């Protein structure tokens, strides 16, 4: 019955202010404090602070206090959060969370919101650069490095889908430049590097770019 | 032997049947007259547990005061729920009277008489009464007004199931007068406080806060934000809703300045209702001198929980949850069922 | 600020078995600890609070317990849906979280095949250099990958990406990408990644030389 419906995520530019909202329903709004917590990639969760919706009193994590504001529209049962002067490491999934309390104390969390993904990058739409990962001079490995595209997602295939055995395409990572990168790799018989043609097909729909990269062994 | 129990209390008062003041009118139809000589039996060698944070007397007083304000205030416009309510709004006579809470047959009130009792835990000096003392239903934020005083030391009351507290109630052992006045812009007002008396008491508060939070340096800061009812000292005076800035009241360089502290105040017509149900609008203030002299008897505080700690704890004036006001008077009482 | 250390990062388990996850607090949090399940694609959900009190709607195979600063979630009969991420919370002093433990499918130990890839000339002309180290089809999940150039340990200039546990052979694969400017890259000769894994008798080093 309780819902914390979240809005406001997406691509925020570096140094901008973002505002997240959270529409609560299914319970007595005044009776529960609301917390804002985030998870940056690879990291555990972190509390940013909370707000008492009855009177609007906020409390803030000390390291972020100066850039945060928590407020609410009591009439509309809606909670808002601002994070100012956005940085690359503000990229994270942001959650509003209902907090269980008693007459005098605040305790555990009992319902988590739907979540807002925030990506902090001032990059415009850019197609990927594709570099080979050449097999070393029984089993050999080769691949493609797909650097510096925005936004997600990219598609990688090998020999136009003919080669699927032993392929591993890694999840993209957002680099500190605001652009994504990933690698795709396949392991093949070392006896085949002299006769087989290996081509990785990278497709990036947001920029309408299709790259095919021949991956060969390197020599003079 | 007796056990903890919850039952419906009734109220008693010395309300005057001829008075037009609305607490009086409410008590005349909702309470009985005060008992002549209330008897108090002391329980020899009895130790009893109290918990001011789970005391159903608090919810019952909250209900009465909701009922009283519902019957007697007359906002011109009420923005409760999703629609508006339009009715007449004459100026009312408003001044809270003492309300005693009493148990019916087969029940009794146990009263804790340990002077330094903090609110939760055993009480070694217990007595039984039929009624509470007279408790004035003063609705205020940040400062508790016209209440009773702690009898020995200043008392810091907090539920302490976690360190993550909602409200910390400081109970003073010496009252400090606060004199607020709208002289004859009609909404401009001010409150005067003897700074010498206030800053000595605030220093003792800090000393006790220091005792309670591991000898750390105690710092006061202005409210972090939220509604004006909690960022200001909010109270009612002759039926008008005052909002006073208490920044100068919690001056850090002045504790560890003398003279009169003058806090700027405003009378507001458009308020947020402490019952928690939307907003209301009242008529502009009455003419003439508007003045209310009150005793500060307690402070409502909030402690910052997310700061770097090792040396400093930071507290901010709080309130807003009016059950905390009643809790600061009912902490010493609990209802038991006699077999 | 209280630190919650969850162990281990990845727990090998089998359907139907009993599994225990630990959370050690850096100092006393009373019994103010809770456990959450975090399935992929969904928000976290409360399993246990106050160390040992099962929340409403949680199946009976979940239980929690405590002992001073150590707290234990137990899952007695692992169903398929339970192979996922769990994390703890303390709410005694502010709110802080453990890093999370993933429960995965147990299989036999498989040492990684390790490969190292120099920067292509095409990228090197762009001005940056990416050196990639591949760990292929290994189990269990825990793997340490250290970059060393001319035997100097690198730090703060590499990123690791991992696949999900394979649906057919239950192995992981991992990439570690060291990114240098062209200038910094060409000043050194020996590039190496050192891989520590419980399937390898001794750490394995794969290295190349520029040119
Ligand atoms: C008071 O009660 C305690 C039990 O807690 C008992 O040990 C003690 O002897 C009693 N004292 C008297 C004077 O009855
Ligand atoms: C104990 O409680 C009584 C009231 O019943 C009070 O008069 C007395 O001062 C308290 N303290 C002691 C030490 O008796
Ligand atoms: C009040 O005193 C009792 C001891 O009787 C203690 O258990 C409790 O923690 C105290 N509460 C405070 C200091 O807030
Ligand atoms: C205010 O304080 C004085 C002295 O402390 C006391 O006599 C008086 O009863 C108090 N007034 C109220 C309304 O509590
Ligand atoms: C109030 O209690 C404090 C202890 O916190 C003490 O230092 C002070 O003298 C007391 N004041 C009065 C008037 O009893
Ligand atoms: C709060 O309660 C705990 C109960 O575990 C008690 O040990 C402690 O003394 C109390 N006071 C403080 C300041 O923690
Ligand atoms: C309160 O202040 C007003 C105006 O400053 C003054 O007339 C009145 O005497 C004061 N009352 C007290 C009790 O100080
Ligand atoms: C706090 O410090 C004072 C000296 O400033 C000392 O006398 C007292 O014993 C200390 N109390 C605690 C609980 O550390
Ligand atoms: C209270 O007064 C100070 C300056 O004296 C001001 O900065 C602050 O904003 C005021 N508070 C409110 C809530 O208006
Ligand atoms: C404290 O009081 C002095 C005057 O007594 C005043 O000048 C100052 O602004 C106040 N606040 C602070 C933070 O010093
Ligand atoms: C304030 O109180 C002091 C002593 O508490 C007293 O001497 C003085 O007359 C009072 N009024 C002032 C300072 O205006
Ligand atoms: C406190 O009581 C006095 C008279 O004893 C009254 O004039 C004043 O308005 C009261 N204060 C409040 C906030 O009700």
């Amino acid at each position: 019955q309780v819902r914390l419906a979240q809005y406001g995520g997406g691509v925020k530019r570096l140094g901008a202010t973002m505002t997240l909202s959270c529409v609560a329903s299914g319970y007595t709004f005044n009776d529960y404090y609301i917390h804002w917590v985030r998870q940056a990639p690879g990291q555990g969760f972190e509390l940013l602070g909370y707000i008492d919706p009855a009177n609007g009193r906020p409390d803030y994590a000390g390291a972020l206090r100066e850039r945060l504001s928590f407020y609410r529209d009591k009439s509309m049962e809606t909670l808002y959060m601002d994070l100012r002067s956005l940085r690359y490491d503000d990229t994270a999934m942001y959650y509003c969370v209902r907090n269980v309390g008693t007459a005098g104390s605040l305790l555990h969390y009992d319902h988590w919101g739907s979540g807002s993904p925030v990506i902090v990058s001032s990059a415009s739409t850019k197609g990927p650069s594709v570099f080979p990962l050449a097999p070393s001079s029984g089993t050999a490995a080769l691949g493609c490095l797909v650097k510096d595209y925005f936004p997600e997602p990219v598609t990688v295939s090998w020999n136009s889908g003919a080669l699927t055995s032993g392929v591993h395409t890694f999840p993209a990572v957002l680099q500190s430049s605001g652009l994504y990168s990933l690698s795709s790799v396949v392991t093949v018989p070392s006896s085949s590097l002299g006769t087989q043609t290996y081509i990785c097909n990278v497709n990036h729909k947001p920029s309408n770019t299709k790259v095919d990269k021949r991956v060969e062994p390197k020599s003079c | 032997v007796w056990k903890d129990a919850d039952t419906t209390l009734f109220c008693a008062s010395d309300a005057k049947a001829h008075e037009t003041e609305v607490h009086n009118v409410w008590a005349t139809h909702a309470c009985v007259p005060t008992d002549p000589n209330p008897q108090e039996i002391h329980l020899e060698n009895v130790t009893e547990n109290f918990n001011m944070w789970k005391n159903n007397m608090v919810e019952q007083m909250q209900e009465d005061v909701i009922s009283l304000w519902d019957q007697s205030l007359q906002p011109c416009v009420k923005l409760t729920g999703g629609s508006v309510i339009k009715q007449a709004c004459p100026k009312i006579s408003f001044d809270p009277i003492p309300i005693h809470y009493c148990t019916p047959a087969g029940y009794v009130i146990l009263k804790c008489n340990d002077k330094n009792f903090n609110g939760t835990g055993p009480c070694k000096n217990v007595s039984s009464v039929q009624c509470t003392h007279g408790i004035k239903p003063v609705v205020s934020t940040q400062l508790l007004l016209n209440g009773s005083l702690a009898e020995e030391e200043i008392i810091i009351r907090s539920e302490n199931l976690t360190n993550n507290a909602k409200t910390i109630i400081v109970h003073l052992n010496k009252s400090v007068e606060i004199n607020c006045t709208r002289p004859s812009d009609i909404r401009k007002a001010y409150c005067e406080i003897n700074g010498t008396k206030w800053n000595k008491v605030l220093k003792q508060v800090t000393e006790k806060l220091k005792e309670h939070f591991n000898n750390k340096t105690i710092i006061f800061q202005p409210p972090s934000g939220g509604d004006l009812e909690i960022t200001m000292h909010h109270f009612n005076c002759r039926g008008e809703f005052f909002y006073c800035n208490t920044t100068q009241l919690f001056n850090n360089t002045c504790i560890g300045c003398n003279g009169t502290i003058t806090l700027p105040c405003k009378i507001k017509q458009i308020i947020n209702m402490w019952q928690g149900t939307g907003q209301a609008m009242y008529a502009p203030p009455i003419d003439g001198k508007i003045n209310c002299v009150s005793n500060i008897t307690g402070i409502l505080l909030t402690r910052d929980g997310g700061a770097n700690n090792t040396s400093n704890e930071t507290f901010r004036p709080g309130g807003g949850n009016i059950k905390d006001n009643w809790r600061s008077e009912l902490y010493k009482y609990k209802v038991v069922q006699i077999e | 600020e209280i630190v919650l250390t969850q162990s281990p990062a990845t727990l090998s388990a089998s359907p139907g078995e009993r599994v225990t996850l630990t959370c050690r607090a850096s100092r006393s949090v009373r019994n103010n600890v809770a456990w959450y399940q975090h399935k992929g694609g969904q928000s976290p959900r409360l399993l246990i609070y106050d160390a040992s009190t099962r929340a409403a709607g949680v199946p009976a195979r979940f239980s929690g317990s405590a002992s001073g600063t150590e707290f234990t979630l137990a899952i007695s009969n692992l169903e398929s849906e339970d192979f996922t991420v769990y994390f703890c919370l303390q709410y005694n002093n502010w709110w802080t979280f453990g890093q999370g433990t993933r429960v995965d499918i147990k299989r036999t130990v498989a040492a990684p095949s390790v490969f190292i890839f120099p920067p292509s000339d095409e990228q090197l002309k762009s001005g940056t250099a990416s050196v990639v180290c591949l760990l292929n089809n290994f189990y269990p999940r825990e793997a340490k990958v250290q970059w060393k150039v001319d035997n100097a340990l690198q730090s703060g200039n590499s990123q690791e990406s991992v696949t999900e546990q394979d649906s057919k052979d239950s192995t992981y694969s991992l990439s570690s990408t060291l990114t240098l400017s062209k200038a910094d890259y060409e000043k050194h000769k020996v590039y190496a990644c050192e891989v520590t894994h419980q399937g390898l008798s001794s750490p394995v080093t794969k290295s190349f030389n520029r040119g």
